[PDB]
């Protein structure tokens, strides 16, 4: 009478003679017994996860890569050989470039031992890029930067002899748009029965209008406290 | 089955530090949704229990008899003349007998817990902690009175909330009654 | 729903709440990486310490990485690390590993001990540690000869004060409860979310695998709607709480980055 | 998969990056039922084989 | 072209929120028809209250979610505005000594520029270059007394000794006007012997 | 739309430009003295 | 929407009416007829229209 789905394997649990099935902290079934063998069998959920697509840009090439998050590639190969995989597209079945990462299995890219700056983040310190190597997608471990060593000594010091002037930029938002809602035309829209039925729900409209009015008032003082600091208008000669 | 977890359970239990009744080594006692029974006599003379609502062979009644090796159960309209004693020494007539059962054979405390709900009669037992389950009947008779035949104790259960503790092997080790403090 | 087609078709009439939920979760996941990026990635050079480690008497072995152990962490970092402890839910690994953070910290320490404040604002100019300490003493209104007359005493006091931090952190396990509270709250929220599935919001059965695959009657949409609404409300509450906690974490990360930039790369006069 | 990304983004052009499209699952292959070792049958021989 | 994306993200988010809010009206929350003008003007049973209640509850939930998201975004907008005002007041109307607060390097002055729903700051900084190695010394002794530099640092070109500031190379002759006397010569570790000028 | 309205801001872009120009003029003509009195 | 401007009840009782986001020609057309929703049109005699 207990229905479900999963993988059945042998476990090391020790059930009492009057026990039938066990549950974990979250009250989910994880172990049952054979009514004809009386052995202990554990239940594990079948594999599942998300799929991510990597693209260098449609204006450069049409090649892509596929990432199966949180799964071993052996199960993926077993499911591709059969018809158990849910995605119906398996265009990468002939690609022998299969690599295993800590974030999942990557199909459609080759791994190299070199290190470069991270272009497209994947996870666990691994990034991908599009290089000429005949161009293709490669995978590598990201690097933090070039190493440097300082000549420390007991009686050494460095003093600069020249200088330069630099200019930098910085952008920061100040405010946003102001919006108002009627709360009546959106729900009913010229309907007397709808209005009579809505009058029994209380005053959510008042709270919403008050919140919107407060936001709209704060949006002006946000700019007032930033730009309105001086009291006189100075002019250049 | 549970392993290394604390589970909060609400069911019929016996409150801690309750007012139990002590008898020597026999009137009819009520059955208030459960009766706790205990004994410690070596080679006890008191064996068997009587259940029913009228106990006059006018309605179906339950009768159980325990011995040294096995345990049998018979449910029928038995007629007790004056008082059971230990078979002709307990009943005198029988009519419209429905079912009969038998069980597998097998300090010195001996405990029992009786409960009937939703048309099922199940009991608990343990010899020398928690009590393991032992039997269950799908008998649908109406039980209202309790009677024993031959020191024992009688206690009534109440709906309480308890916190149970399970070890690695899956056995109850300690319990906490939420009330009383 | 779970493995069900009728419930899946009934869910399509509610709109695109799941799109907004996934968008919010993706935004939080992206912000969690830039929070660490803006804090730990402030240098462009990987500075290394010289082979000799004589700095006029000061001992920094308790904060420098240990090459003997496989993990390139400091003695203190090991003590800090050794005292801090399935249906549609997935945890995403971070982008930067712990080894990269340790390398960044080691490069920061090396730059600080080899150049002082020069690598912070310009080129990394070498300078011996005593002179640097003398200028730091001068920067607070004390003559520089005080250090040249008490260097040994000051180095002994520094070495004695450094050792006490180890004992203080070893004898106090609750000193790091602030980092444990976040993990506890996240685990408790996940447990509550996975536990909410065992409720019956005005239906004949609680769990999904009880009626979604056994339903005896042929009209049951009114029974599935209750569970759908309840689970949608639970997901919305979870997302709202996650957004609030993410905003708090963003504020804390900005504060930590400001503290780093104003206390490590220079000397501040703020009380 | 590129067409699926275009459908998710609702555009014929897509910049460089990584995008989530869908999820994958493994489907069951067969069903198994279990019931007690034996079955206590009814004694119809006492009525028919009389 | 990806310079000002921070200002465009807010507009994109607001437009997407408005589009989602106006699109949510075409759904049916367990009713016979989705749009409002489809049943609110074509229905005949007067017990359609149970049908109208579904749409009422759905639209109320949508409005509540919209308002919650608007408040959450307005909080961050207020935080960013406060940060921008603080940066303006501390970088434009004065010269700050906070590291990396008004740019990278030694801050000199700043200039503000207006922008749609934002502001742009131009920071002018000072960066040294072309450094050279020199030999340094803690102090000097001429009459058996230790002489400490008043401002700058003692440097040696290999044959002679000079004193100069730490931010720019400019050798000067060591005189009594640039140094002060403190203690004897036997206490300082690493001291050197050199003559001191006295006009 | 269906009951949706956008409210115009209080200050126009020309006023913000005038404020920015006044700030720049004060900075280039008095330095930090106008900021402290 | 409609907004009312008041200098304070302790100073005077005169007020002003603001119709947000609409041209005044349509407002005058609706006031000359009976198509305007607000039933109060006491300010129709005021020629101070801006």
């Amino acid at each position: 009478g207990l229905t479900g789905t999963g993988v059945l394997t042998k476990s090391n649990k020790k059930f009492l003679p009057f026990q039938q099935f066990g549950r974990d902290i979250v009250d989910t079934t994880d172990a049952v017994r054979d009514p004809q063998t009386l052995e202990i069998l554990d239940i594990t959920p079948c594999s599942f996860g998300g799929v991510s697509v990597i693209t260098p840009g449609t204006n450069t090439s049409n090649q892509v890569a596929v990432l199966y998050q949180g799964v071993n590639c052996t199960e993926v190969s077993v499911a591709i050989h059969a018809d158990q995989l849910t995605p119906t597209w398996r265009v990468y079945s002939t690609g022998s470039n299969v690599f295993q990462t800590r974030a999942g299995c990557l199909i459609g890219a080759e791994y190299v031992n070199n290190s470069y700056e991270c272009d497209i983040p994947i996870g666990a310190g691994v990034c991908a890029s599009y290089q000429t190597q005949s161009q293709s997608i490669i995978a590598y471990t990201m690097s933090l930067g070039a190493e440097n060593s300082v000549a420390y000594s007991n009686n050494s010091i460095a003093i600069p002899t020249n200088f330069t002037i630099s200019v930098t930029t910085e952008i920061l938002p100040v405010s946003m748009t102001k919006t108002s809602v009627d709360c009546t035309m959106y729900i009913c829209g010229d309907s007397t029965e709808c209005s009579n039925l809505l009058l029994q729900y209380g005053s959510f409209c008042t709270q919403l209008k008050r919140a919107l009015t407060g936001i709209a008032v704060e949006q002006d003082k946000n700019t007032q406290e930033v730009f309105a600091q001086v009291k006189q208008i100075y002019k250049t000669p | 089955f549970r392993s290394s977890v604390l589970h909060l359970t609400q069911d019929l239990f016996l409150p801690f530090f309750s007012n139990v009744t002590w008898f020597h080594a026999n009137p009819v006692l009520p059955f208030n949704d459960g009766v706790y029974f205990a004994s410690t006599e070596k080679s006890n003379i008191i064996r068997g229990w009587i259940f029913g609502t009228t106990l006059d062979s006018k309605t179906q009644s339950l009768l159980i008899v325990n011995n040294a090796t096995n345990f049998v159960i018979k449910v029928c309209e038995f007629q007790f003349c004056n008082d059971p004693f230990l078979e002709s020494g307990v009943y005198s007539s029988a009519n419209n007998c429905t079912f009969e059962y038998v069980s597998q054979p097998f300090k010195n405390l001996r405990e029992f817990v009786f409960k009937n709900i939703d048309g099922y009669f199940k009991i608990y037992s343990k010899h020398t902690s928690a009590l393991e389950p032992l039997v269950d009947l799908p008998i649908g008779i109406n039980i209202t009175r309790f009677q024993t035949l031959l020191d024992y104790y009688v206690g009534y259960l109440q709906p309480r909330t308890f916190l149970l503790k399970y070890n690695e092997n899956g056995t109850i080790t300690d319990a906490v009654d939420c009330a009383l403090d | 729903c779970g493995d069900s087609t009728e419930c899946s078709n009934l869910l399509l009439q509610y709109g695109s709440f799941c799109t907004q939920l996934k968008r919010a979760l993706t935004g939080i996941a992206v912000e969690q990486d830039k929070n660490t990026q803006e804090v730990f990635a402030q240098v462009k050079q990987i500075y290394k310490t010289p082979p000799i480690k004589y700095f006029g008497g000061f001992n920094f072995s308790q904060i420098l990485p240990d090459p003997s152990k496989p993990s390139k962490r400091s003695p203190i970092e090991d003590l800090l690390f050794n005292k801090v402890t399935f249906n549609g839910l997935t945890v995403l690994p971070p982008l930067l590993t712990d080894e990269m953070i340790a390398q960044y910290t080691s490069a920061l320490l090396a730059g600080t001990i080899t150049s002082g404040w020069t690598f912070g604002a310009g080129p990394a100019l070498q300078i011996p540690f005593p002179m640097q300490m003398a200028y730091r003493f001068n920067g607070i209104g004390v003559t520089q000869n005080v250090l040249y007359e008490n260097q040994k005493l000051i180095a002994n006091q520094f070495n004695s004060a450094i050792g006490k931090i180890q004992d203080s952190l070893f004898s106090t396990p609750s000193a790091l409860g602030k980092l444990q509270d976040v993990v506890n709250h996240n685990a408790q929220a996940l447990n509550t979310l996975v536990k909410q599935l065992s409720s019956k919001f005005g239906a004949i059965s609680s769990v999904l695998n009880d009626i979604l695959s056994r339903l005896d009657p042929p009209e049951a949409e009114v029974q599935i709607d209750r569970l759908i609404t309840g689970r949608l409300q639970s997901l919305q509450t979870y997302v709202t709480q996650q957004l609030i906690r993410a905003a708090e974490i963003r504020a804390s990360a900005n504060l930590a980055a400001t503290k780093m930039s104003e206390c490590v790369l220079g000397q501040s006069k703020r009380v | 998969p590129l067409s699926e990304t275009k459908c998710t983004l609702k555009s014929f052009t897509v910049e460089k990056g990584i995008y989530q499209t869908s999820n994958f699952r493994v489907q069951p292959t067969e069903s198994i039922v279990r019931f007690p070792n034996v079955t206590n049958l009814c004694p119809f021989h006492e009525v028919f084989n009389a | 072209p990806s310079a000002l994306g921070k200002l465009q993200d807010v507009v994109n988010h607001n437009a997407q929120a408005l589009n989602t809010l106006v699109k949510q009206l075409s759904s049916k929350f367990g009713a016979i028809s989705s749009v409002l003008n489809d049943i609110l003007s074509r229905l005949d049973p007067p017990e359609a209250e149970v049908q109208i209640d579904r749409l009422i509850t759905g639209r109320l939930q949508s409005l509540q979610t919209y308002v919650t998201q608007q408040l959450i975004r307005a909080a961050e907008i207020r935080a960013s505005a406060n940060l921008a005002a603080t940066k303006m007041s501390e970088c434009v109307l004065g010269q700050s000594k906070r590291v990396d607060f008004c740019g990278k390097g030694y801050h000199l002055m700043s200039f503000p520029q207006s922008a749609p729903h934002g502001v742009v700051f131009l920071h002018v900084t000072y960066v040294p270059a072309q450094e050279k190695n020199f030999t340094t010394a803690p102090a000097i002794c001429h009459d058996g007394k230790a002489h400490f530099p008043r401002e700058g640092v003692f440097v040696s070109n290999g044959t002679h000794w000079f004193v100069t500031q730490r931010n720019f190379y400019e050798p000067q002759i060591i005189t009594t006007d640039n140094t002060f006397v403190s203690g004897n010569c036997d206490v300082v570790i690493g001291i050197v012997n050199n003559t001191v000028y006295d006009p």
